[PDB]
């Protein structure tokens, strides 16, 4: 049966300005089946107030979701996404690079 | 607005 | 310009762990306006765009009723398709449906559609004439035959030429502020140094609507399509989108490269240079 591997993007909604309010995005796309585990992480640790968009899909039937949460960048805090999926042997992790 | 109206594959 | 309204339905079977998970989302163009979630509390069709919230309880009730009928139709299809494919009852399986309508700049019907998938691959599809079907395989010929005797094309064509485009139009005016806007890409370029003799050159497009956009790098007027890194257009989270493209320049040749943006919101294609 069909199985596709998620593409993973971690970025800020607005340009990241230290001390200002912003949103941390993790946009996984192009996956199938829809069952997927996505976490946003602050310094290796898991965030709790994370929301996601409704499950939709593309031309090729592969699903996409956007995970996000309100955050304020700082000079020291690291942020990342941890995505698990059946096409992934171990959970994949992608750090947030502001620059880029 | 979505479809009515019935169906059934 | 041209516009579209589309509905996406997703039905996943979680055997012996409840009923099938049903999810519906609705979009005008690139803007999502409604949603149903078989797990959600409300159990109603809910609004997800501010310009659709006060449409009345009669719109919200009729819409809730229909998507509850979609729910119960797709529950039945999941079981029927297990049959069609001699699949075990313990297996998780997926059904996806997509339908909607387009218009031109005249806001009159342009084309309609109604595709269907199972386990991530095309099952059956309403042909562009909206009168015939296109089964992807053996098990889908039965279903094709079924809809031919039920006259389902006639019913779809009915909704696609009328109620569909007709409401696409009501919404376009209801949220004409969101739906007839055009945000042109806000562009810039960055420069990072991979090593000493190499440098990453990245062109950015931020805060544009709609999602449709082109970003191309060049060297001396030569397209670097094969040497560029493009990324998928992505939701910023506020109704706008983002996208970048990067090339690698041998430290010093920066002036050789230029980035080109194309968007329906730009009067003229922007050309960025590093100078």
């Amino acid at each position: 049966m069909i199985q596709r591997t998620p593409k993973i993007q971690v970025y800020s909604r607005h340009p990241a300005e230290n001390g200002k309010s912003n949103f941390l995005n993790c946009y996984v796309s192009g996956f199938h089946p829809s069952d997927i585990e996505v976490d946003l992480l602050k310094n290796g640790e898991r965030i709790e107030k994370v929301e996601h968009s409704d499950l939709s899909f593309s031309k090729d039937w592969s699903f996409y979701l956007l995970y996000y949460t309100e955050f304020t960048p700082t000079e020291k805090d690291e942020y990342a996404c941890r995505v698990n999926h059946v096409t992934l042997s171990q959970p994949k992790i992608v750090k947030w690079d502001r620059d880029m | 607005m979505i479809l009515g109206g019935v169906f059934x594959v | 310009g041209s516009h579209s309204m589309r509905y996406f339905f997703t039905s996943v079977s979680r055997p012996g762990r409840g009923e099938p998970r049903f999810i519906a989302v609705g979009y005008v163009d690139d803007t999502q306006f409604v949603r149903f979630d078989s797990d959600a509390a409300s159990q109603r069709m809910e609004p997800r765009a501010p310009w659709i919230e006060q449409e009345g309880p009669e719109y919200w009730d009729g819409e809730t009723r229909k998507v509850k009928a979609h729910s119960q139709t797709h529950r039945v299809d999941l079981g029927t398709l297990r049959g069609y494919y001699n699949q075990s009852e313990a297996g998780s399986h997926t059904v996806q449906r997509m339908y909607g309508c387009d218009v031109g700049s005249d806001w009159r019907f342009l084309r309609g559609y109604h595709q269907y998938a199972y386990d991530g691959k095309d099952y059956i599809a309403l042909k562009e004439d909206l009168r015939s079907w296109t089964a992807a395989d053996m098990a889908a010929q039965t279903t094709k035959h079924k809809w031919e005797a039920a006259h389902v094309a006639e019913q779809l064509r009915a909704y696609l030429e009328g109620t569909c485009v007709e409401w696409l139009r009501r919404y376009l005016e209801n949220g004409k502020e969101t739906l007839q806007r055009t945000d042109a890409p806000k562009t810039h370029m960055t420069h990072h140094a991979v090593s000493d003799h190499e440098a990453t050159l990245r062109c950015w497009a931020l805060s544009f609507y709609p999602a449709e956009i082109t970003l191309t790098w060049q060297r001396d007027g030569e397209d670097q399509t094969q040497d560029t890194e493009l990324v998928e257009t992505r939701p910023a989270g506020d109704g706008t989108f983002q996208k970048w493209a990067a090339v690698v320049v041998p430290s010093g040749q920066e002036q050789r490269y230029t980035c080109h943006v194309q968007h329906e919101g730009l009067p003229k294609p922007l050309t960025l240079r590093w100078e």
